[PDB]
């Protein structure tokens, strides 16, 4: 009778009035942090790993390189000096068939 | 001036029917997973903004609908009062009048 | 109850007046960030304020009331004489 | 005047018990949320590369230890030829004493 519904009902919703509240280690805040943090590290780690192999495989393809052209050098030598031994091998040929052509007169 | 007796029916009357609740409804949802198991995790990077999404859209965007009809009640509630005040003062001094006006009979 | 609109309309005038990479340097901002926003994360004083207000509310609908009832009772103390 | 003062109190109290000091939006949420993703992205892309380099790296050492072993073939031909022309430099050189007497 003395308080009115109106009254009451106000006081009701005041009373449950609420934000309400977001606590930010609740909502995961912080914890959304950690993951990125936690990101940075994995991709770096990734990174140095990347960094560490580029320098592994520069080096494997400069001595590569480096044995290619001498692979290319090989090839030219080893023909040339299979004609110096042919053009020895014909001189020996020709000096033995001259000294036992000449001991054979003397 | 109040009267103490209304005074303590009124404040009486008003605590029994104070009901303070918890039905869940203005509690936080617990959250899902926040570590991602591999790099190919795009789910939980999903259920994240699943969760920041129903986390804003449920109360911040919404609760201000709720706490509206207290803003809204609130105001018609106090403007009703204030209204009061000058509709006391308008029959007191009208009852003035008349009590003025009642000698004059008399005479 | 009834609200004539020239009341409501300077009582809201009223009221409305009177509302009064891979660096590790900005993830640790992050944190501080948030470690602040943790630090700044209804009043006894409006409870006992809306107890006192709602009370001279109801007391006043009565109080008119009562004022209404003894003016009729002065129309007829007019009336008789 | 007509709006008392303890109507504008209330109604001011009311209006701070009920704003929302930390909207989830503006907080940044969602910007730390693009943040992991972003990452993940970046992460996923970075583990992929390290994979290729891996298959490029198997490739380059294979083809470095092919030509290594071609190295030693040459090198063994070409020192056993000049082992040869060594033995006939010595022979001609011989012949050529004979002769000249």
């Amino acid at each position: 009778k003395v308080c009115g519904e109106n009254s009451r009902h106000i006081f009701n919703m005041i009373l449950n009035s609420q934000r309400p509240q977001f606590d930010i280690k609740d909502i995961g805040m912080f914890h959304l942090i950690d993951e990125i943090e936690r990101l940075r590290k994995l991709w770096k780690d990734s990174e140095e790993s990347k960094k560490r192999l580029n320098a592994d495989m520069r080096e494997a393809e400069e001595a590569l390189a480096k044995a290619r052209k001498k692979l290319a050098m090989f090839d030219i030598d080893v023909k040339d000096t299979q004609k110096h031994l042919r053009a020895l091998m014909e001189e020996n040929k020709a000096l033995k068939l001259d000294l036992n052509v000449y001991e054979t007169r003397e | 001036r109040i009267p103490h007796s209304f005074f303590t029916q009124w404040n009486s009357e008003l605590d029994g029917s104070v009901r303070m609740e918890d039905d869940g409804s203005r509690e936080i949802p617990c959250p899902p997973t926040f570590c991602l198991t591999d790099c190919n995790d795009k789910d939980t990077v999903d259920s994240m903004y699943k969760y920041a999404r129903k986390l804003s859209s449920l109360q911040n965007s919404s609760e201000e609908g709720p706490s509206s009809t207290l803003l809204t009640m609130i105001r018609q509630y106090m403007m009703e009062a204030d209204y009061q005040r000058v509709e006391i003062a308008r029959l007191k001094d009208s009852l003035n009048d008349k009590d003025e006006e009642i000698k004059k009979l008399r005479g």
